[PDB]
């Protein structure tokens, strides 16, 4: 049996707040944090730059953590950062297995499918079969490769530009880089 | 801990509650679910009183019955208010009186941890290594599915971290170690019952060995 989890959870900030642990306004700076500065708007600005511009490809690929510090983008569960490229014939995707580890400053907070024992349990396993259920169809010519993130590097995909994106201004990249697209489970779309 | 947070290669779980580029909704879908992160780093880093490590193994300590009932941030909550409690903090009877009702919290560990080894070996990359075949019942950052399991380096770390299996039940003993990204083809891992090509597990030197 258990208390109602808003009371619990409540009741854990006052305990603590009620004893002078915790500073003023910081569970609502945090807050503001995850909601509006965490943001997968970042990891398509990194992912556009790198389509547009051969050099900074080149450094997100070999030192993922100064390419996302350059854009001032490090921060909490996101200061060693290593980019993934997909490629014609290899398609990334990442997972926590054992919990939820996620790139938070450039991919945003995991979102709940993300977390579910379902994607846990069988992304690992069966990477191909969870895609195709999820909406995306990798052929079999394509290697698929799991990046369980384990300890503290902390993932992004970069995934390969489409076709009928040529010109485009990173602005306009940005806009179909989404969260699945840099978690992996998704590819980028000529809207 | 082969506890059942170890999820990955478990069969008979449904479809991923998601289709791609759908609606996942706001950050927080309740008004309390900022609070276990929130409070974690008030615990981690305006405290000192506990490292992340301890908060993943505390969720990992959940009774297991526990922890497949409990929604994913509500798991949070529970352990971080177990390891303010297991501090000396907090008091399990003032979090019951402030919530007005029952908030039971993970299970006791049955491990004292374990320190960073002494003798390790630094890899490079392609190289070839085998995941130590060792069973540890506190915290660990070795999914089994790659234990015993031989695979090819393809990096090693420009920076070191605490050895999880100590840093996560508070040792002072964790030092510090690279971690490498170790590939394995997914035959190796599930024989032919899997559909993918590699897995790629980020390990920490001290739970490899040279094949
Ligand atoms: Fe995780
Ligand atoms: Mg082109
Ligand atoms: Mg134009
Ligand atoms: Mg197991």
């Amino acid at each position: 049996a258990q208390a109602p989890v808003s009371d619990r959870a409540w009741a854990l900030f006052r305990a603590l707040d009620g004893k002078g642990l915790v500073p003023d306004g910081y569970v609502e700076g945090w807050k503001k944090t995850f909601e509006e500065d965490f943001s997968p708007r970042r990891g398509a600005e990194l992912v556009a730059r790198a389509w547009t511009d051969p050099e900074f490809r080149q450094l997100l690929l070999t030192d993922g953590t100064a390419a996302v510090a350059q854009y001032g983008y490090l921060g909490p569960q996101g200061e060693y950062i290593v980019a993934v490229e997909d490629t014609p014939t290899l398609k990334n995707v990442i997972v926590c297995s054992l919990c939820s580890c996620t790139a938070w400053p450039i991919l945003g907070l995991p979102p709940t499918w993300y977390k579910s024992f379902e994607y846990r349990a069988r992304v690992v396993r069966e990477p191909r079969k969870v895609l195709s259920e999820m909406g995306t169809e990798i052929a079999s010519d394509i290697e698929i490769r799991v990046y369980d993130t384990t300890a503290e590097t902390r993932y992004m995909v970069l995934p390969q530009r489409p076709a009928g994106t040529e010109g485009w201004s990173q602005e306009q990249l940005q806009e179909i880089v989404t969260k699945d697209c840099l978690i992996g489970v998704a590819i980028p779309q000529v809207p | 801990m082969d506890g059942v947070h170890d999820l990955a290669g478990v069969q008979g779980f449904g479809k991923v509650p998601h289709t791609v580029n759908a609606d996942i909704g706001p950050t927080f879908h309740a008004e309390w679910e900022h609070l276990p992160y929130s409070l974690m780093f008030a615990g981690v880093a305006e405290l000192g009183a506990f490292s992340v490590d301890e908060v993943r193994y505390v969720v990992e300590r959940m009774e297991p019955r526990h922890y497949m009932m409990t929604p994913y941030y509500e798991r949070y909550v529970i352990g971080v208010a177990t390891l303010m409690v297991e501090k000396g903090i907090l008091t399990q009877d003032e979090l019951e009186s402030l919530a007005g009702g029952p908030f039971p919290l993970s299970r006791p560990s049955e491990s004292e941890g374990r320190p960073a080894p002494v003798e390790t070996t630094t890899f490079e990359v392609g190289q070839r290594v085998r995941v130590r075949d060792e069973y540890v019942p506190g915290h660990i950052r070795m999914p089994a599915y790659c234990r015993g399991r031989v695979g090819t380096i393809s990096h090693r770390t420009t920076e070191k971290w605490p050895f999880p299996d100590a840093i996560g039940h508070g040792r002072n003993d964790a030092g510090e170690e690279p971690t490498y990204h170790v590939k394995f083809a997914a035959e190796e891992l599930f024989g032919s019952d899997t559909d993918g090509g590699s897995v790629v597990v980020d390990l920490f030197e001290g739970y490899l060995e040279p094949a």
